[PDB]
């Protein structure tokens, strides 16, 4: 739901960009140049687990 | 968003892998880049490269 305006303006070779988003698909790093998470994903529990 | 059919062939997508969505109606390009490296394995068994 974050994720249409960052295909957009993804598109123009932009640079990493933070927006506190729930993307999960922000470490696939083709399909955008531009993203920076500044909370943990979905997934980042893994390694709080593994303490 | 249009769930409308797009094929082919053209320009600057020669083999692209992305992860698509699973919604998207389009299929384009020919073999994939694992079927390349099929033929390029029946090329390295044609003089046992």
């Amino acid at each position: 739901t974050p994720t249409p305006v960052s295909y957009t303006a993804g598109f123009y070779r932009i640079p990493v960009l933070g927006l506190t988003t729930r993307m999960s698909i922000y470490s696939d790093k083709s399909i955008h140049l531009s993203f920076l998470r500044t909370v943990p994903p979905y997934s980042h529990q893994s390694s709080v687990w593994f303490e | 968003q249009t769930l409308t059919p797009i094929l082919g062939i053209h320009g600057g997508s020669s083999m692209i892998m992305a992860d698509k969505d699973e919604s998207s109606m389009f299929f384009q390009f020919g073999p994939s880049i694992e079927q390349q490296a099929s033929v390029m394995l029946n090329i390295m068994e044609e003089y046992d490269w």
